[PDB]
């Protein structure tokens, strides 16, 4: 069923060991195969390796070979993937597949997938955001409507939330998806479009709240000379 | 394994259109194909199993047909919630499982040009030792666009990162940020920061630029 | 040529049918050459019903010294009958042969159907093989409950009736164990359908029939035995070595359930061989393979067979393409032989 | 009268050139030319060269396969033996004599050659009849609740011999006579004149009725029935491609089989009958060699038809040729 909840979350260092473990229940694992399917963030679905109860056939994908050691349990229906070599492509919101066994020799798709809990492979340390103003565009795109924003840079772990004027401004706000930088720290920009005529007559302050470090920074954004 | 090749790579169709996407497996897998709907930050939903048999609790606008090597998923009437990436899959009960490359179904609307804004790095940004110049392309359609960064007319490559917002609920436009990252030391040896935007909505490349001082 | 004409005349007779001695049965074409002499179709003039008549030629009996084998088949089949063991109707003799007249199975034999399903694609698909395996199991079980070791079982001795249900037949290479033994030596059976124990001349129990079941199931799907290649069968000596030494190979045509099941039966050692361990034959039935089979309905004959034989086109063997064995080179019968011949007739 | 009757010869070239004497002592060149004798000798050599291997193979192959040893092949073996009688009795003698251009074995030789040639051809004739009977009985089933066994086959074989002797033996005891036919290098039955004084007339009537008309009726009956049966059966069995192909094949074969019986004995019957109904019909000496050509060639074409064109024999021959 839908109850295939990862309980193997948390950061784990590259080359480390963490045993991803399916909280599988609502069915009996012996007519199904709990082979590990990984939805990598903003990227397509892939297969890791086969899992079987009685049958005991296990086969890897040709890209995770010997970097994981499959294991299984039918006393709780948990399927444990041992981690023992990791890269950075082993970051995914892991899900547990559930695949029907035939009714003659029938192959089906994967009936259910998990609710996931994020697993990350990273060497980066905790560090709140430095919040810099992205000053108004008024040296080009003059008059009418001007855009301004805040660059929220060098934070980790994700997420970071950005609001404007303590949540009083949220209209016309486009908060872009995070991009992984070379450092191993995420950065994004949040922008808001405002009247060019309101500039230097209204203060626009981005209120940045990074929950993992409990780091809150209110950074004023004003036209510069 | 058995390679799964999705076609078309992307398509753009309006609401209430009949959309058929095709998937070709390199080797025949018999009737043993599935189709998924993936919308970002959600669990994949199974649509079709056995190449053509609907999964329970899936709308009846989705259907699949065909066998051999050429498999199909058909959406009879497109909806504004059928903005998704659709993945085909081959299954085997004694072989590998392999997925497609995804077919991007885009919800179509009229062409729109981007309003182009360039934002200076502040002095505060310079203190960290980095200068980020951010270019915003606001409310344009289609999603595809090309941003070219030029500093002093020198092409910038391999030091800029692009991020595109997920489709706006405002009117079904896209916005795109292109962030050019330089050192402070490079920034202070430069002057002209130009963001050139080439897009379908535009009839010529539009350059927005500023000179250092902000 | 003439063989098609003879087949056509049989078909003509069948059509009429659908709608002792040699002076009591009108004789048609042979349907095979059994273990002992011919097995031809024939018809009672007194009721207009078709029967197969396994004739055991007096000549061929003397040559092979097949006197024991004849008596065994008679006494066992005469006493033992089920829904998966053919009825025996008459035991008389004629001028030149001893006769056992048994009920028709004008649907052909499983061996025939392996290649007849499609010449360029021999062997059945998974549902059809599974179905037949389940029916064979019920027939074997019926023998085992009566404490009979068959020591053989092969596709050509598994006959289809008109409906498309299969039955085992021919109990001439069997032995009925008494209470006081549970294992016995021998060398009974046809090579390749004989278990390791049989070949080594060792004592064996009921196990050997389950080995044969494994060989049968494998052969239905792959169109070859576990111990020989497609459309080839090696010499008895080499075949004996294959059975004893070789581990079974499998394609992925098999489902995991069928693969595992087949392995369990083709296991070498009676103790690890799935089947009757003198507990139940229903331990075998618990295997996941039979989740697609309803045993209660199977035993009651209420399940629809996967293939239904045509009632016009007969799938019995062509006459001149059946087996053969030499008749005597001048060799005149012993007193003993004559005494057996009179005794056989009832 | 198309020839000249004598005490023990019948030249089918009438005496009117004043050189026509006994062809047992006179070289014949006044009713044939030297080239015609060379062609005769060539032809007789051919019939031996083909006939002996074909018939030897028929006997040979049967010993090596179980299924051939069955009762229904006995008559076929008998046919092959019959043909061989014609080869060594008729053909070989005629080959020797032709190169002298006349018959050099004398009146006694003529009786010998005529006996073996007739015996051969008659066993062959009655074999074809018996074979047709067996096919009719087995397939059309006029009598039911009987099994065809070894004994019945043997009776069938014996019957052909008895009927053959019934024809070959009479000209030796003066009921008709053997006398030279054709180019005077083979001896046939006298029927060229139904002359009372030599008893030709009664013999010709006996032959025509019992040994041609009777066979002809039986052959037509049996094969007519067989084709009828097979068409009906095939109509009720159009659920197999094989049966339809077979039906066409069998019908074609039966036409060939009937024609082959006709060709062999019809010339003798035709000529004899015409001469019986009206006497004064003149024919040449070479004309009387024509019936002999047709009859003698059946030693080759009968086993080709009745052995080679059967599935069972074919398989067996291939196995034996590929080591056996
Ligand atoms: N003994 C029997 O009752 C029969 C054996 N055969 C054929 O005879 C062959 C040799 O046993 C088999 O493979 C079948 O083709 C049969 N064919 C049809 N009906 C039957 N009752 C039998
Ligand atoms: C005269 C005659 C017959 C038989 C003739 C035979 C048997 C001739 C054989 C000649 C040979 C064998 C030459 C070489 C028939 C057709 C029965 C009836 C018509 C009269």
């Amino acid at each position: 069923e839908v109850q295939l909840v990862e309980s193997g979350g948390g950061l784990v260092q590259p080359g480390g060991s963490l045993r991803l473990s399916c909280a599988a229940s609502g069915f009996n694992f012996s007519s199904y195969s709990i082979h590990w399917v990984r939805q990598a963030p903003g990227k397509g679905l892939e297969w890791v390796a086969y899992i079987s109860s009685y049958y005991g056939s296990t086969y890897y994908a040709d890209s995770v070979k010997g970097r994981f050691t499959i294991s299984a349990d039918t006393s709780k229906n948990t399927a444990y993937l041992q981690m023992n070599s990791l890269r950075a492509e082993d970051t995914a919101v892991y899900y547990c597949a559930r695949h029907e066994y035939g009714w003659w020799n029938d192959r089906w798709g994967l009936d259910y997938w998990g609710q996931g809990t994020l697993v990350t492979v990273s060497s980066a340390s905790t560090k709140g955001p430095s919040v810099f103003p992205l000053a108004p565009s008024s040296k080009s795109t003059s008059g009418g409507t001007a855009a301004l924003g805040c660059l929220v840079k060098d934070y980790f772990p994700e997420p970071v939330t950005v609001s404007w004027n303590s949540g009083a401004l949220t209209s016309g706000v486009h908060t872009f998806p995070a991009v992984l930088q070379s450092s191993g720290l995420y950065s994004l920009s949040s922008v808001v479009t405002v009247p060019s005529s309101s500039l230097g007559t209204q203060t626009y302050i981005c209120n940045v709240n990074h929950k993992p470090s409990n780091t809150k920074v209110d950074k004023k954004v004003e036209p510069k000379s | 394994d058995i390679q799964m090749t999705q076609s078309p790579s992307s398509l753009s169709a309006s609401v209430g259109d009949r959309v058929t996407i095709t998937c070709r497996a390199s080797q025949s897998v018999s009737s043993a194909v599935a189709w998924y709907q993936q919308k970002p930050g959600k669990a994949p939903k199974l649509l079709i199993y056995s190449a053509s048999s609907l999964y329970s609790g899936v709308p009846s606008r989705f259907s699949g047909s065909r066998s051999g090597t050429d498999f199909t998923l058909t959406i009879s009437s497109l909806q504004p919630e059928d903005f998704a990436t659709y993945y085909c899959q081959q299954s085997s009960w004694y072989g590998p499982f392999t997925f497609g490359q995804g077919t991007k179904v885009e919800i179509k609307r009229t062409v729109a040009a981007p309003s182009v804004f360039i934002f200076p790095p502040s002095d505060s940004q310079l203190k960290s030792g980095t200068a980020s110049v951010v270019c915003l392309l606001n409310n344009f359609y289609p999603r595809e666009a090309k941003v070219q960064w030029k500093v002093d007319n020198a092409l910038q490559s391999g030091n800029s990162q692009e991020s595109v917002t997920e489709q706006d609920s405002k009117d079904s436009t896209y916005s795109l940020s292109s962030t050019l990252t330089l050192s402070k030391a490079d920034y202070e040896k430069h002057k002209v920061y130009a963001c050139e935007v080439t897009h379908q909505g535009l009839s010529s490349p539009v350059t927005k630029s500023f000179n250092r001082g902000e | 040529l003439e063989t098609v004409v003879a087949n056509s005349a049989f078909i003509a007779a069948r059509g009429s049918f659908d709608a002792m001695g040699e002076d009591w049965f009108l004789d048609f074409r042979v349907l095979g050459r059994g273990g002992f002499g011919e097995v031809f179709a024939c018809q009672m003039k007194a009721t207009g019903k078709l029967y197969a008549c396994k004739k055991l030629n007096k000549k061929r009996l003397k040559k092979r010294k097949g006197y024991q084998g004849a008596m065994v088949e008679k006494k066992i089949l005469a006493k033992v009958h089920s829904r998966f063991i053919v009825s025996l109707a008459y035991a008389f003799e004629t001028k030149t042969d001893l006769c056992l007249v048994m009920t028709i199975m004008n649907g052909g034999d499983i061996r025939y159907h392996i290649y007849n399903v499609d010449e360029d694609n021999p062997g059945f698909q998974e549902p059809r093989a599974i179905f037949y395996t389940a029916q064979i199991v019920s027939g074997l079980e019926h023998l085992h409950q009566r404490n009979i070791i068959y020591r053989d079982l092969k596709p050509e001795n598994v006959l289809l009736d008109d409906d498309g249900n299969v039955r085992i037949s021919d109990l001439g290479l069997a032995v009925e164990l008494k209470a006081g033994q549970t294992k016995t030596k021998g060398y009974a059976g046809t090579p390749g359908f004989m278990a390791p124990e049989l070949l080594l001349g060792e004592e064996y129990d009921f196990s050997v029939d389950y080995f044969a079941l494994g060989v049968t199931l494998y052969e239905m799907i792959a169109a070859r035995g576990p111990f020989r290649a497609r459309g080839e069968k090696v010499e008895n000596k080499e075949l004996k070595q294959r059975v004893l030494e070789q581990a079974v190979t499998y394609p992925d045509k098999f489902s995991p359930a069928s693969k595992d099941f087949c392995e369990a039966l083709l296991q070498k050692d009676p103790e690890k061989r799935l089947g009757f361990r003198d507990g139940s034959c229903d331990g075998l039935r618990t295997h996941p393979l039979f989740r697609d089979i309803s045993w209660r309905q199977l035993e009651a004959g209420m399940l629809t067979p996967p293939f239904v034989p045509d009632s016009r086109t007969v799938y019995a063997k062509n006459i001149q393409d059946v087996g053969a064995f030499e008749e005597v080179k001048g060799v005149a019968f012993e007193k003993a032989d004559t005494e057996f011949f009179q005794e056989f007739a009832s | 009268m198309n020839g000249t009757e004598g005490p023990n010869f019948y030249v089918p070239f009438s005496n009117k050139t004043g050189v026509v004497r006994s062809p047992f002592e006179a070289p014949q060149y006044y009713l044939a030319e030297p080239w015609q004798f060379s062609m005769l000798a060539a032809y007789m050599f051919l019939l031996i060269m083909l006939g002996f291997p074909i018939n030897f193979l028929t006997l040979y192959v049967t010993v090596q396969h179980k299924k051939l040893r069955t009762p229904l092949n006995y008559i076929l073996l008998n046919l092959a033996v019959a043909d061989l009688f014609m080869v060594f009795g008729g053909f070989t003698t005629t080959l020797y004599t032709s190169l002298h251009g006349y018959f050099v074995f004398g009146p006694t030789g003529c009786n010998l050659e005529g006996f073996f040639a007739t015996l051969g051809g008659e066993i062959a004739l009655w074999s074809l009849v018996v074979l047709a009977i067996e096919r009719y009985v087995v397939v059309c089933k006029p009598m039911s609740n009987f099994r065809f066994g070894e004994n019945h086959a043997i009776m069938g074989v014996a019957f052909t011999w008895v009927m053959a002797l019934a024809c070959a033996a009479p000209p030796l005891v003066g009921w008709s006579r053997y006398i030279p036919e054709g180019m005077q290098c083979s001896c046939g039955i006298d029927y060229y004149t139904p002359h009372e004084e030599t008893n030709n007339e009664s013999f010709v009537i006996y032959m025509f009725v019992v040994h041609f008309i009777i066979p002809l009726i039986v052959i037509f009956f049996c094969y007519g029935q067989l084709v009828f049966t097979v068409k009906e059966a095939a109509a009720q069995q159009q659920e197999s491609a094989t049966t339809q192909k077979a039906e066409k094949e069998v019908t074609r074969m039966v036409i060939i089989m009937v024609i082959a019986f006709l060709i062999c004995w019809l010339p003798y019957a035709g000529v004899a009958f015409y001469i019986f109904t009206h006497q004064g019909s003149d024919f040449g000496p070479i004309f009387m060699t024509i019936p002999a050509f047709f009859a003698k060639t059946s030693a080759v074409y009968n086993p080709v038809i009745y052995i080679m064109m059967n599935k069972q024999f074919r398989n067996c021959m291939v196995t034996t040729l590929c080591c056996g």
